[PDB]
């Protein structure tokens, strides 16, 4: 209410070039004027002939040219739209894993929005907020045998071993509901006894 | 001022680095800031540094929601030319 | 003695055989020339432009 | 087209605004490749710095950090591939950012992964050891972690041998050797096609003019002028093909850079 640089430009390019084709009707391209009513009026037939070959052939040459840029952008233009397709399926109808796809942070839905000759998308993303660091272990040795975590990562507040899940922090005690055990304790290098 | 790019006249070279305002070329932007306008070499961003150790994680205690916006086009004008009448 | 042209002129240190009067670059232009005169060669750079 | 002469000009003036559409579609090509190289490497906030010691669990990644004892800083795999690969009115326009610049925003990428995985992609970096990080991405394609843990020597081993089989198995780049060609030889092609007459005399704005008077003159001049602007449109047609070509190619490595190396796949 108080940005769509992408819509403006594309509005834009299409007039810029629709004027310059109307201005070329303006111009001689090597004649005695850029009326045909001129021609035809002080000039007998066969010498308009040759008058009007010269016209003919430059704006043969504009039309010609106007019609090769437009193909080129409609192909630009084709690409964009290709890619809100995708858009729309995978942030719209679904949840992305992909990277930076679906906004900046981890997707969790999008709201689609029409505009003059496009679509604006509406990206609702999770960012983690406010770290605290803490020290870590790969393993917990006891009775001889090594601990992995079920889910999540092995914290120490200091002197106190919990486990977390790894994108929020809630500690838990470390039982045998969510770790597992593989081996004995020295193999893994950074084993801590608890 | 002599740059990579040319020769640059009525803008003063400055010692800063900023966010890329008007480009120049070669790495050197200008702006109007300090006025008049200056010259100087960009700048890539802030500067992190990761507490890094063979030990140590951060793990989050809370969240923010955010929402940000996308633009794109779809279609552009249809046109049609009669080329005998132009 | 023929060549028409704009620049600067340069004192050389190319040696053409004693019989060639100019040399071209790839692409074909101009780039040196030698003096009837006094036959020395001079290369010829393009007048400053931008 | 004309080139110092000036009865050439004031003919050329007879053609409406067919140059300053050229200039502008030149113009919006050397844009769109500084966007291009914003798009790929300028993808992180902060530039990041990886700690003086390199206890990394046994992995060892300095071929390919950067090299402080160089001008440019860069690694010893970027310097293996970077040396590997005026005129009639043609300029060429230098890049925005230097290549020390993108040195340095590739070697602040490569810092943000070796320390903090993929949290700095999606915001703050969290720093986790890399043994740990190495763990959690086993479990990203389905073995268990402590697959890893158990051999995480030989790991690291095979780690190490295939990054050294690659400096050999580059000491490959003809795609962009192809793109570099592909230009300047269409660049030659358009400074040979002034020597041509397109069936006027001669192909010299002066010995035309210095062997004719006017009314006969403007008649071989406007041929001229008819056959090189023909040669300018079509090149400026293929520059405007062939940057279409490369735009789909950095948008393609816009998203391996997010897909590839800001996350896993
Ligand atoms: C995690 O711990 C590290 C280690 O101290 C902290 O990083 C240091 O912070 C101080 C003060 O901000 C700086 O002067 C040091 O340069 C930092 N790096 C070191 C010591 O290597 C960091 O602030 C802690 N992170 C959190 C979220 O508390
Ligand atoms: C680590 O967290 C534990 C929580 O389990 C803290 O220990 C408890 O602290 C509370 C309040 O100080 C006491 O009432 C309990 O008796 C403590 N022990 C237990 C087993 O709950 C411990 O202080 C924390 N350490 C640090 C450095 O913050
Ligand atoms: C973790 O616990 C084990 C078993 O309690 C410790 O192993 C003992 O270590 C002491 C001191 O090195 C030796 O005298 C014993 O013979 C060891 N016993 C066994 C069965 O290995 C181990 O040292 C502990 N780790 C740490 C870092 O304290
Ligand atoms: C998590 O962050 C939110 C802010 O996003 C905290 O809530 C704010 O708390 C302050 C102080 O109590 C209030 O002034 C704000 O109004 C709160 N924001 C909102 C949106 O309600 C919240 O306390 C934080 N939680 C923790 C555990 O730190
Ligand atoms: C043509 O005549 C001129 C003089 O009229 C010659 O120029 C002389 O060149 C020699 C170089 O060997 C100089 O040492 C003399 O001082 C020059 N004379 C003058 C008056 O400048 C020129 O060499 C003659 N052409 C040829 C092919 O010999
Ligand atoms: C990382 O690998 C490189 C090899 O690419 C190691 O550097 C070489 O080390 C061998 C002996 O281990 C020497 O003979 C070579 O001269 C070294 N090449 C150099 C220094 O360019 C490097 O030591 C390894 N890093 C660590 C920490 O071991
Ligand atoms: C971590 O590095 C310290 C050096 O400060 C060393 O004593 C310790 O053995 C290392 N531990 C691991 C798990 O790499
Ligand atoms: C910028 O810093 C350099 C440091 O080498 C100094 O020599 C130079 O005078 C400074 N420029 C200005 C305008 O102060």
């Amino acid at each position: 209410s108080s940005a769509l640089g992408k819509l403006q430009d594309v509005v834009n390019q299409n007039a810029q070039a629709l004027n310059t084709l109307v201005k070329q009707l303006s111009s001689n391209f090597g004649a005695i004027s850029s009326v045909l009513n001129d021609i035809l009026s002080r000039l007998d037939p066969p010498e308009a002939e040759v008058q009007i070959d010269r016209l003919i052939t430059g704006r043969l040459q504009s039309l010609q040219t106007y019609v090769t840029q437009q193909l080129i952008r409609a192909a630009e233009i084709r690409a964009s739209a290709n890619l809100a397709a995708t858009k729309m399926s995978e942030c719209v109808l679904g949840q992305s894993k992909r990277v930076d796809f679906c906004g900046k942070g981890y997707h969790l839905m999008s709201f689609p929005q029409s505009a003059p000759h496009g679509v604006v998308f509406l990206h609702v993303t999770y960012v983690p907020a406010q770290e605290k660091n803490f020290t870590t272990a790969p393993a917990i040795c006891h009775d001889g045998k090594a601990h992995f975590p079920r889910e999540g990562v092995f914290v120490s507040n200091g002197t106190h071993w919990f486990v977390t899940q790894r994108n929020f922090y809630e500690p838990q005690i470390i039982t045998t509901d969510n770790t597992f055990v593989s081996g004995n304790c020295d193999v893994v290098i950074g084993i801590v006894n608890n | 001022f002599q740059t990579r790019a040319g020769c640059l006249i009525g803008a003063e070279h400055v010692n800063n680095s900023y966010e890329c305002d008007i480009p120049i070329g070669a790495g050197i932007c200008a702006s109007y800031q300090t006025q008049s306008i200056i010259a100087y070499t960009m700048s890539l961003g802030a500067e992190n540094s990761v507490a890094y150790s063979n030990n140590s994680i951060a793990i989050p205690t809370n969240f923010t929601i955010s929402v940000t916006t996308e633009i794109l086009p779809v279609s552009m004008t249809k046109t049609s030319v009669d080329c005998t009448m132009y | 003695n023929g060549l028409t042209g704009t620049g600067v002129l340069t004192e050389s240190n190319k040696k053409f055989l004693p019989f060639q009067q100019f040399g071209r670059d790839i692409a074909d232009t101009t780039d040196a020339v030698r003096d009837p005169q006094t036959l020395e060669i001079l290369d010829i750079t393009p007048c400053s432009f931008g | 087209i004309c080139g110092d002469s000036t009865e050439c000009s004031n003919l050329l003036l007879q053609y409406g605004s067919f140059c300053t559409q050229l200039n502008r579609a030149l113009t919006g090509i050397a844009v769109e490749q500084d966007k291009n190289t914003q798009e790929v490497f300028a993808q992180v906030k902060q530039i990041y710095k990886t700690p003086p010691i390199k206890d990394f669990g046994g992995f060892n990644f300095s071929q390919i950090l950067p090299d402080p004892s160089k001008p440019s800083k860069r690694s010893p795999i970027e310097d293996l591939l970077f040396n590997k690969v005026k005129f009639n009115g043609l300029t060429v326009l230098p890049p925005l950012l230097t290549d020390e610049m993108i040195a340095q925003y590739t070697s602040a990428l490569l810092a943000g992964t070796i320390t903090s995985g993929w949290t700095f992609g999606a915001g703050p970096a969290l720093q986790i050891p890399f043994p740990m990080q190495m763990a959690y991405r086993f479990n990203g394609i389905g073995v268990t972690q402590n697959v890893l843990y158990e051999n995480q020597k030989l790991i690291a081993n095979q780690f190490n041998s295939a990054i050294g089989k690659i400096q050999d198995s580059l000491s490959a780049l003809g795609k962009l050797q192809d793109v570099v060609n592909q230009n300047a030889q269409a660049l030659n092609t358009l400074v040979k096609q002034l020597s041509s007459n397109f069936g006027a005399i001669s192909s010299v704005l002066n010995d035309i003019l210095s062997r004719l008077d006017p009314p006969e003159a403007e008649v071989q001049i406007d041929r001229l002028i008819t056959g090189r602007l023909q040669s300018l449109q079509t090149y400026v047609t293929q520059q405007l093909i062939r940057a279409a070509e490369i735009r789909a190619s950095a948008n393609l490595a816009a998203t391996k850079m997010s897909e590839c190396v800001l996350g896993q796949s």
